RNA sequence: UGUAAGUUAGCAAGAAAGAGUAGCUCUGGUGAUUAUCGAAUCAGAACUUUAAAGGUUAGGGG
RNA sequence: AAACUGCGGACGGCUCAUUAUAACAGUAAUAGUUUCUUUGGUUACAAGGAUAGCUUUGUGAAUGAUAAAGAUAAUACUUGAGACAAUUCAUUCAAGUGAGUUAGGAUGCCACGACAAUUGUAGACAAGUAACCAAUGAGAAUUUCUGAUCUAUCAAUCAGUUGGUAGU
RNA sequence: UUCUAAGGAAGGCAGCAGGCGCGUAAAUUACCCACUUUCGAAUUGAAGAGGUAGUGACGACACAU
């Protein structure tokens, strides 16, 4: 099968490399599993050694970080709207590390709600910090200091915000992933 | 600002945000990162206010310098 | 005769391969056969063999088709053979109920040659040895719970007896 | 992509020889004016089928 | 005895075809990986099915060939109280080392999840088991520097080829 | 390459012995786990690893006439 061994290349001089050996187990290469969108289908591998890597043929939920509040939440993937390396994987898909994908912020709304009284999808979100279990008043005050991103807020009131896949989902089996934030999602909403 | 010139976004290995003059983290900014390398070499200025991005430099990145050291004179820059 | 209902539950090819119940066709073929489906009986572990079958189609080349029973079928009966072992299968068939004993009941066979009434070791009953066993193996969680487990923050204790004691910048703490 | 003997070194040479080509849905490269506007041309990827220059025009080769 | 289960047949034994910086030798790194075995540690008075040897019916010329039915066990296959551990990701406080946002701690989250529902009546004490650390391990695997026979009637070679970014 | 009932089937001595061929050119179809040691559920069982014996003017040492 797929091996990742250097006998097979040439030299940094051009010349062929003979062979002396077959090809051997120690540097065995396995078929890519394109994570595509769909329905939960993931796979067990017994790697080298016994242990198991989690191959995630077709995910659908994945669990996002508010770097900014400090929360992760479960969350339904939308789309894939860039990928850095292919176009096609934009088209099929494909879930890899570093794919910028779109997600419904509904628990982030609802969480927002719940531990602040406001929701995000208003919008007239900034003009209802100037309008006001009654403690609320006190953490009212954070916003009036810390601002956040305006194509966030677009993305909120819009229903699909951007988020960075930061696992491999073929190898652990899961998308864990990030809310982009200010010089991030400038640069990659620019990309679209 | 000039050195995101890629398809995808430039961080660094260790990219942490500083602490606001309140006492907290402000995540409008990352700290730019820099460690010191071990026998005897100096991080050179650029390495600590340069505003470039590698993760294979040995000032600005994991990569750690081991036991082999040589000298030599450069060839090529191409 | 009168006739029963019968079904085919296996067979032989005239030349006594064996007929796969997967197998949808009428000739013979050859397929990848591991243990699972049974028509091969691997040697080594995971081992893989190509060997050749039967369809499960029923034709004229059929030699044998297991479609001789339990003593001469037509109008007859007899029975009995290897009784059970486990205690919890002894009290199920003999209408027992949880708390009476069972060992009035266990099966015997006699011994008649040149004696004997054995009977099978019960397993999983309510016996002695059996009832203490976890006093004896699975109690005595010593090993992890009253020696060990405690001990962590028995010895964690060290973390003020000596530990913050070295941590005010003195030289050495005594043992003492 | 590949191309021999021979040679007046210019040629032989379209040598010989092999592969690709359709439809549909997309992606990217090549500019002007300072976001708007415009050109046919090239490259690439999934999917489908009756697997694609051949209706017409259109070298047999050594 | 046979059979299920566990372990081993990846060691040893033979040969030198391939192999021209390939392999090998000395050296150095793994802060770029890591098992097995062995050794130190750390974390319900007991449940559920079916399977071989066994019995019975057989086929084929035949293989270390094989088909049906009837039962029966587990440290085989499962569930289940007994109360953490290690994985991914995001943020953060940071002490040995030549050198690490490093061993480690904290917060939030997902997956995984136990210390046999185990065995000696005899040789309370053994024995067994699951994960997680450390050693075995200057081991294994990759990699650094230097070192190979003849040949110019072999003078130019290379297009994954050389480097970068993102991924796999 | 071998068995075959002609329907089909397994096998890989560059393992220890041994045979054919090849060449100027190279040994027994032996005995045993008693030494060294490896494997195993283990103080015991296996081991053509290993040991002993057989052929041996490749060689090396001492020694008759």
């Amino acid at each position: 099968g797929i091996t990742r061994d250097s006998r097979h290349k040439r030299r940094a001089t051009g010349g062929k490399k003979n062979s002396m050996q077959k090809k051997k187990k120690n540097t065995m290469g396995r078929q890519p599993a394109n994570t595509r969108l769909g329905a939960i289908r993931v796979h067990d591998v017994r790697c080298r050694y016994g242990i198991i890597k989690r191959r995630a043929l077709r995910l659908e939920n994945g669990n996002f970080s508010w770097a900014s509040q400090s929360i992760t939440k479960g969350t339904k993937i939308l789309n894939v709207v860039y990928n850095a390396s292919d176009n096609d994987f934009v088209r099929t898909n494909t879930l890899v590390k570093g794919a910028i994908i779109e997600i419904d912020p509904a628990p982030f709304r609802l969480w927002f709600l719940k531990f602040y009284g406001k929701d995000i999808a208003s919008t007239d979100y900034y003009k209802s910090l100037e309008s006001a279990q009654k403690k609320y008043a006190k953490k009212l005050e954070v916003l009036k200091n810390m601002k956040f991103d305006e194509a966030l807020l677009e993305g909120f009131q819009s229903g699909r915000v951007l988020a960075c896949i930061s696992s491999r989902p073929g190898q652990t089996g899961s998308v864990e992933g990030y809310i982009l934030e200010g010089k991030e999602l400038d640069f990659y909403s620019k990309k679209i | 600002m000039a050195e995101q010139t890629e398809r995808a976004y430039q961080k660094q290995v260790f990219h942490h945000h500083s602490r606001n003059e309140k006492g907290e983290i402000d995540f409008g900014n990352v700290k730019r990162y820099h460690k010191q390398i071990g026998m005897g070499f100096v991080t050179p200025a650029e390495a600590i206010k340069g505003t470039y991005i590698d993760k294979k430099c040995p000032f600005t990145s994991d990569v750690s310098i081991r036991g082999r050291t040589l000298s030599g004179i450069v060839k090529s820059c191409h | 005769f009168k006739g029963y209902i019968l079904k085919i539950t296996g067979g032989c090819d005239k030349d006594g391969f064996p007929m796969m119940t997967g197998v949808a066709t009428n000739n013979r073929v050859r397929l990848l056969l591991d243990g699972r489906n049974g028509c091969y009986k691997p040697l080594r572990n995971g081992e893989r063999r190509r060997k050749t079958v039967r369809g499960a189609i029923v034709a004229g080349d059929i030699s044998v088709l297991n479609t001789g029973e339990i003593e001469g079928v037509t109008n007859d009966a007899l029975p009995m053979r290897a009784g059970p072992k486990r205690a919890s299968h002894i009290r199920k068939l003999f209408n027992l109920s949880q708390k009476d004993d069972v060992k009035k009941f266990v099966i015997r066979r006699e011994v008649a040659k040149k004696k004997r009434s054995k009977a099978p070791k019960i397993q999983r009953l309510v016996t002695p040895r059996r009832l203490q066993h976890k006093a004896q193996k699975l109690e005595a969680k010593k090993l992890h719970k009253i020696a060990m487990l405690k001990e962590a923050k028995r010895y964690a204790a060290i973390l003020n007896r000596y530990k913050v004691l070295k941590a005010h910048g003195m030289k050495v703490v005594s043992f003492a």
